[PDB]
Order: structure tokens, then C-alpha cells, then sequence
DNA sequence: TCAGGATGTATATATCTGACACGTGCCTGGAGACTAGGGAGTAATCCCCTTGGCGGTTAAAACGCGGGGGACAGCGCGTACGTGCGTTTAAGCGGTGCTAGAGCTGTCTACGACCAATTGAGCGGCCTCGGCACCGGGATTCTCCA
DNA sequence: TGGAGAATCCCGGTGCCGAGGCCGCTCAATTGGTCGTAGACAGCTCTAGCACCGCTTAAACGCACGTACGCGCTGTCCCCCGCGTTTTAACCGCCAAGGGGATTACTCCCTAGTCTCCAGGCACGTGTCAGATATATACATCCTGA
């Protein structure tokens, strides 16, 4: 759950940046 | 009528023609589905994004601001999921994770 | 000749990715037959997935259960998500 | 053009850099013949069918597409060059 | 008296330098001429790119690194912290290679 | 009495000499559906497909033991122990 | 109308079993440590070929778990089964 | 629906080979997937081997090819010898 | 006018024309040889006659008319060629080949 | 080393079955014949990339020499695993019932192949400057002898 | 536990070649149609998976005991490591020859496609015998005593 939920952080920047 | 890509309808970089062109070339099939390619594309950018990420990270932790084959390196075998699908892969010029066994450190 | 590649699209993602990072030409090459290498998998287990059902053809539903077969875990649930994302963001227009 | 016993020119220092790289901290005298016949065989396969890949597209040069084909085959799939 | 340190300071140097470093281990040259001596066996009178030998120089120092893990480890498991050639012996029998 | 190791010896030649399925149908079916109600519910299976999931998982499992024997021997060991199977799995590659 | 969940059958792969296929194995002595390490193995193994049979299962929009599903899963693991179709 | 099987062949084979033996049931399966099996593997080295030549059929080249690439030694030599002669035969009439 | 099967043509017990069928009905390429089905049935009944002769060697050796699938697994097993061919190959009711260790036995 | 008691193994024979071998209709798929279009075979050219040689530098390989540290054998001790016995428990076998779902069939339409016209996205070629390699030097840091 | 000394991290200037940007020129992606067939959908059939029950007996479980094996410890010796010195060949730069990879054009024969014809193989019944199980049994193997 800890590196779980790092990785839809990591999706949401890139929606974030466009 | 003026043409707009493929690739701008999904909102994607990767290109929907090519890669329709190339499931069309491959002999995969007698025939392929229009939402195919978009949904390939849509995942070759995302493994591309996701190792260019991890990366870009890696060459940051070295103060360099170029990715070599080392920082791919580095991003794919400090990841659990991207090591799992890179199992079988040798990547040229990617060296080792520096890791030393713990009886051979001196006591 | 003309030798087509994956350099500009892996470009254009690491300037959306890293806006100030730069690659080198071996890393470029590596990613190019990174591409190329998930492209296979991915259409040779949508191959399978159409000989076994007998049908012929590849649609978004096989390339998401061979996305499924092939990735592990969060991988395959992001990948998911995002064919299905850019697949309704493609028919709705 | 014949060429002879150039298995020695993996020598005893190349080696033990390779190990050295793989974390071993000592070395026997006996792994240096071990390694030279490991080393042997995988370039055998490798070679094997790399030139079974030329001989069917009727070329005299060995590129590094049938070298990379030929490991991929072989299961040990190489980024990096084509 | 001169400086001498015992031995496997400069063991664990060397480990941390060449798991540091990315480049290839192996001369080119005597590489080469093993490549070519090799395939000699097959068909006579071969030419070879360049680009290939290094593909060969890569993929061989990866295995043998590889190989040299699992026997680094085998050597760990039966107490020692010497490789022996029944290491690398066992270690290709697990993997399914001998 | 026999002495320790002569039954095993026995037991050994007899169950290389034979072909049938070692672990009980029933449990290891039960233990199928068990694992299969995690990804899908109300999900049926055929018998073939039970048969073949249990002959699978025997000879993964005798492999296993096979290769666990080659790293318990290794340590000049004969009995085998749960880092004997760690370490095989390990160059197997599957840890 | 009987919705039975399972729990705990990993302990029906007994000791005597688990015996018996060392014994098949070669194994001469057994620790006592060895049973719950391999039913741990085995439960890992199962779980990765039942998936992708379920997966198979799920593409096809059946029902049943099929025989030709577990020999495609043990195909695409690289564990070949034969002597059930294909 | 009939289903197709190499059972006959498979009989046939065995009784040029041994005449006075049978075969069980579960076995002639296991000789029916093993044919599948390798035909699987040659027809997909083959078509490996075509697509990287950029060629556009199957021959007997590239069947050679294949059998030379996937069978070990003497198996590989004498499956040659015996798809020469076929194949000569064949087109000899 | 008078037919004539193309595997009595090449003097096989295979079949020439399942082969030409599966080979175009299995998405290998876009055309198909005519002597890749001769070549391939060729091949496949030389395996075939290889594997049969040594399990009804193995059957006969243990005083049995039929072959078991043991016999199969034993005739693989036991050629060492066959072997490496089948080596990730899990045979049905095969069984295991009888393999001591000699450290476990006594002396 | 020799040998008796004892137990498990392969060997000699009955008998009973159900699984293998074999014969029948048929129908679907293989074979024969003919036509067309393009994929591949063949020839000619060109120029790129491989092979070979030579000279100088210098870093790496090789060889020899102490010497300590690790492999290995031997021994003792105690825990834990094999072995056997009697109690317990559920796996297996057969028999029945039921219905969920797999599979086949017939309509019917939406979706992808095919093709021609059109054009801008992508690719090869050519500057260009800055990020990184390299090196000289000093501060920090770890190792070895007290 | 503290100093001497080798190695390494960090700063800073300098060159250089490779990444990035731009520009011209295809040719592959786009758009617009027609067409036919693969696939969705409905509906019926009928098989096999699930659930239950009773009996039996084989296997699992628990427990007691003894011994054999794991493991820790100590001593020995030899062999691998560290270091200095000398040899040697890898590496880099340069030059010269030419073989063969790559491209283009031309052409023809090989294979897809269609139609027609027929017979090879597959589901279905039916007999009958190879071996599974059971019973009797000499013989190989192991343990204790000498």
C-alpha cells in the first residue's frame, strides 16, 4: 500500500502537467 | 476536409497509425480492430512514461542532467514491477546494483 | 534509406516527464527496442488470445487481456486505465 | 587463416574483474579453467545459431541483428542494438 | 616498515570500483580473436561487423556476471567465502544448463 | 526395528518406481476452489482441469525437492532445510 | 443458495504428502521447518497459474475453468503440460 | 463437431516401427500434443525467419532452417536427411 | 484425373494436406510454400517414429505389449537428445527416472 | 567375515473386466485443373565497411615472494527426526438428482478491408554550443600499527 | 583507545564532440466512399458440474523412544592475496584494397482463388484379450550375535 499508492501519484502529475 | 492525427483524437503522443500499421503488418491477425491501436499506444506510452520517470529520477540522484544506459539501469532494477517484466533482459552498457554481501564486510 | 523509429515520441514523453532532461543516444536506442520488445509480447499474446477463441480479429478487448496476462499487478491496472481512458476519449469525439 | 588457443586471452585478471563485479571477495585457482569452459560453451551456442541466422539470408558478414536475434532465442533478450 | 593491508580491503575496493563502473571487463582484441576462432568451426571464411563482436562482449561479461552471483552465493551457503568450481558446477545444475 | 535411513531408502525406490498421484483429490481441490474464489466467485471447474492443476503442482514440487536435495548435499548436509529451498528457488529465479 | 467460503484448506496438504514427494524427490531426511515452506511454495504456484486460467476464463465469457485454460497458463509460464489437449 | 486428432498416423508410425505393440489411450494423447508441440515451434521459427527477411512465404528453406535451429544435433542432421528426401521425392514425380 | 494423396507422393504416413491447411489457417505468413508441408510432415513423422521406437523399447523391457505414458517418459528421459529437446515438458503420469544419490546410500 | 531370524520383493498362476482393436456410413475436406497477378529470382553497379599492416606508447599482464587467514579434518554433545503402534478421521466409491451453462443454429447488421486522392508529419542532412570528460589540487575519510 | 599514511570526495578551469535545433523533401497517414462477412444475439438442447447420503477402510494423527546427524569448537597447513619488477601486447592513429551489402530494373513462374469431384477419416457399435488384482512363494536384504 505505501509503494501503491506512489504510483498513482506519479500517473496524476502527468495529467496534472497536461 | 483538413486531417487531424489519430493520435490527437485519444490524446496521445505515441503514434495510432503506425502502430496500426504494424499489427496490419505482422500476421496477427486476418484483421484488427479500430480501437486497437489506440489501445496499444496508450500503453507502449505508458511503460515508456513510467521508465522515463523513474529515470529522469536516477540521473537526477547523480547530478547529471542526460539520461545514460546506467540510470535505465538503476530505474528498472530498483522497481519490483519493472524488474518482474525485465527479467530476462540484458541492457548494454547498464552495469550492476551495487550491493556487497553482508559476511564478506570486515568485522 | 528511411528507418523509421520510436525517437520523437519518447522525446515528446520525456519533455512531458522531465521537462529539463536530455537522453543520450544509447539510452535512446534502448528505449527504442523497449518499445519494440512490449509491442511483440503484447501483439503475439493478442495473437494467442484470437487463435484460441476462434476469432479473427484483434480488438481492444484482447489487447486487455493480454495487457492483464502480461503485466504484473499495478502495472497491468494502470495500463488498464489508461487504454480505457484513451479508448473512450477516442470513440466520444 | 587458422586461429589457436585464444582462450587464453581471457586472462586470470579479466577474471577475477568480472567476479569482482559479481561481489565474490576470494577466488580459487581452479575457477579460471572453469570459467574459460563456461565461457566456451555459451559463445558456442550463441555463435551457433548467430551463423545459421546469416547462413539462411545468404550473407558472408555476421551483423549484430542475427547476434541479438540468436539471444533472443536463446531466452537472454539485448537492448541496445537494433 | 612499508604499508600492506591485510588482505580483503583491497578485495572489497575492487568490489565497490567495478560494481561502481559499467564498463566492459574483457580486452577487445583477444575477445575478437576468440569470436572468431570459434566461429571458424562453422563456416569458413566469415566476416563479422563490429557492432556484433560487442554485442557478443556484452551479453558474454552479463552472463558470467550473472553466473558469478550464483556462485557467490552458493560459496555463502556452504559456509565459505571462496568460490570453488563445484559452485559454479551446482549452480548451472539449478539453473537447468548442464 | 530397522535402523534409521533403511524405510526411507525403501520408501524412495518404491515411490520412483511408481507413477500415481501423491496428495489426496479432495483436499487439493478444496484448496483450488479456495484459491480460485479470490479472483472471480461462483466460478466451475472441470474435473480435467483439476487433474491437470495437481499434476502440474507434483512435478513442480518433486523438481523442487530435487534441486533442494543438490543444495542440502552441497553443505554436506542429507537433511533438508528451508535454506536449501530458499537458495534453490533464488538461482532458479523465482525469488 | 449456499454461499460456502472456504478457509484454510492448505493444511490438507499433509505431512504424509508432503513426505511422499520429497521421498519421490530423492530426499533421504526431512527437517521439520520443510512442510509450511512448501505449502507457502505451492500456495504461490497455484496462485499464478489459476490466475491466468481465470483470466483465459474471463476473455471467453465461460464460466467453468476449462482444462485447455490451466494448459495455456502452464504454456505461457514456460511449463508445458501434455496429455490434455493441444 | 468432429474434432481432428494425428491419432491414426500416430498408429500407423507405430506399427511400422513396432508391429506388435499397442498404445493406450493417455499415451496416443501425449504423442497428439507432442506433434502439435513441434509443430507449434517450427511453424513459428518459420514464420520468425520469413518476417525477418522480409519475405512473404513459408518455403522449404525456411523450414530447414528452423528444424536446424530448434533440434539438437543428430535429431536436427537426420530430420534434414529425411526432409531432403521427402521433398525430393515429392518433386522428383 | 486418377487423384493420388500428396503423402503417398512423398511416400509419408503423415498427413501433407492437414499440414498445407494448418500452416495457412494458422497466421504464419501471407503465402505458403509448395514443399513447406512436405518438408514439415517429413520432419514430424521422423520425430514421431523416433520417440515410438525407444518407448516401445522401454515397454518391452519391463515385459508390456502397450505403451504407458512411463514408457514415454522414460524413453525421453532417458535420450539425452529428446531430453534437451523436452526439457521444460511435464509428461502426464511420467513418473520420475530412478536416481539415487550415492552420498545417501550406505557403505 | 559367517550366519540365522525376520520381513519385504519379485515371481508363478487364475479370472475377469473394460479398454483397445476393428468394421461400417458418410460427409467434409483433400485433390485436379485452370487462370491471373505479383513476389521473388537474377543481373549490374556502387561505395561502404571490413580486413590487413605498421609504428609508438604505456598500461596491463605476468612472475616471484612472503605471510596470514581460511578451508578442512577431527571430536564431542545434544537436539530433533525416523520408526513403530494404536486411535481417529475423512477420503474414496457408488448412486441419485438437478439445473446451470456450454454448444449449436439461424438472422442480420455494423465494422473493417480495399482503393483512390491528398498532404503534412517525420526523416536525412547540417551547424552549434554546452554538458560532460579530464585533470591539478586540497580536504575529508578509512585502514593499520600503537 | 590515538597518529601515519593511502585512497577518495569535492572544486574549479578547459576542451570537444555529441545532443538539439532547423530546414527541405518525400510518402505514409488521413479522408471519403462501397461491400461483404465476421460477429453479436436470440433461442433451444442436453451434458456435466455440484450437492447430498451411506458405508468402509485406508490413511492421517498423536505419542513414545532412541540414535544419528547437525553444529560448535579447535588445530594445522597451505594457498590465495598483496606488492614490487619486468615483460608484452592492447590500443590508437593512419593508410591501402577490395569484398560484399544494398539498391534498381526486368521478368517469369509460383501460389492464391474458384470450381468440381470423390474417398479418407471420424463418430458409432461390438467383440476379446492384456493386464489389474489376488493368492501362494522362494529369495534378496537387513539386523543382531559370534
Amino acid at each position: 500500500l505505501d509503494k501503491d499508492k506512489d504510483r498513482d501519484t506519479r500517473r496524476k502529475r502527468r495529467q496534472g502537467r497536461s | 476536409a483538413k486531417a487531424k492525427t489519430r493520435s490527437s483524437r485519444a490524446g496521445l503522443q505515441f503514434p495510432v497509425g503506425r502502430v496500426h500499421r504494424l499489427l496490419r503488418k505482422g500476421n496477427y491477425a486476418e484483421r484488427v480492430g479500430a480501437g486497437a491501436p489506440v489501445y496499444l499506444a496508450a500503453v507502449l506510452e505508458y511503460l515508456t512514461a513510467e521508465i522515463l520517470e523513474l529515470a529522469g529520477n536516477a540521473a537526477r540522484d547523480n547530478k547529471k542532467t542526460r539520461i545514460i544506459p546506467r540510470h535505465l539501469q538503476l530505474a528498472v532494477r530498483n522497481d519490483e514491477e519493472l524488474n518482474k517484466l525485465l527479467g530476462r533482459v540484458t541492457i548494454a552498457q547498464g552495469g550492476v546494483l551495487p550491493n556487497i554481501q553482508s559476511v564478506l564486510l570486515p568485522k | 534509406t528511411r528507418k523509421e523509429s520510436y525517437a520523437i515520441y519518447v522525446y515528446k514523453v520525456l519533455k512531458q516527464v522531465h521537462p529539463d532532461t536530455g537522453i543520450s543516444s544509447k539510452a535512446m536506442s534502448i528505449m527504442n527496442s523497449f518499445v519494440n520488445d512490449v509491442f511483440e509480447r503484447i501483439a503475439g499474446e493478442a495473437s494467442r488470445l484470437a487463435h484460441y477463441n476462434k476469432r479473427s480479429t484483434i480488438t481492444s478487448r484482447e489487447i486487455q487481456t493480454a495487457v492483464r496476462l502480461l503485466l504484473p499487478g499495478e502495472l497491468a491496472k494502470h495500463a488498464v486505465s489508461e487504454g480505457t481512458k484513451a479508448v473512450t476519449k477516442y470513440t466520444s469525439a | 587463416k587458422v586461429l589457436r588457443d585464444n582462450i587464453q586471452g581471457i586472462t586470470k585478471p579479466a577474471i577475477r574483474r568480472l567476479a569482482r563485479r559479481g561481489g565474490v571477495k576470494r577466488i580459487s585457482g581452479l575457477i579460471y579453467e572453469e570459467t574459460r569452459g563456461v565461457l566456451k560453451v555459451f559463445l558456442e551456442n550463441v555463435i551457433r545459431d548467430a551463423v545459421t541466422y546469416t547462413e539462411h539470408a545468404k550473407r558472408k558478414t555476421v551483423t549484430a541483428m542475427d547476434v541479438v536475434y540468436a539471444l533472443k532465442r536463446q531466452g537472454r533478450t539485448l537492448y541496445g542494438f537494433g | 616498515k612499508p604499508h600492506r593491508y591485510r588482505p580483503g580491503t583491497v578485495a572489497l575496493r575492487e568490489i565497490r570500483r567495478y560494481q561502481k563502473s559499467t564498463e566492459l571487463l574483457i580486452r577487445k582484441l583477444p575477445f575478437q580473436r576468440l569470436v572468431r576462432e570459434i566461429a571458424q568451426d562453422f563456416k569458413t571464411d566469415l566476416r563479422f561487423q563490429s557492432s556484433a563482436v560487442m554485442a557478443l562482449q556484452e551479453a558474454s561479461e552479463a552472463y558470467l556476471v550473472g553466473l558469478f552471483e550464483d556462485t557467490n552465493l552458493c560459496a555463502i551457503h556452504a559456509k565459505r567465502v571462496t568460490i570453488m568450481p563445484k559452485d559454479i558446477q551446482l549452480a548451472r545444475r539449478i539453473r537447468g544448463e548442464r
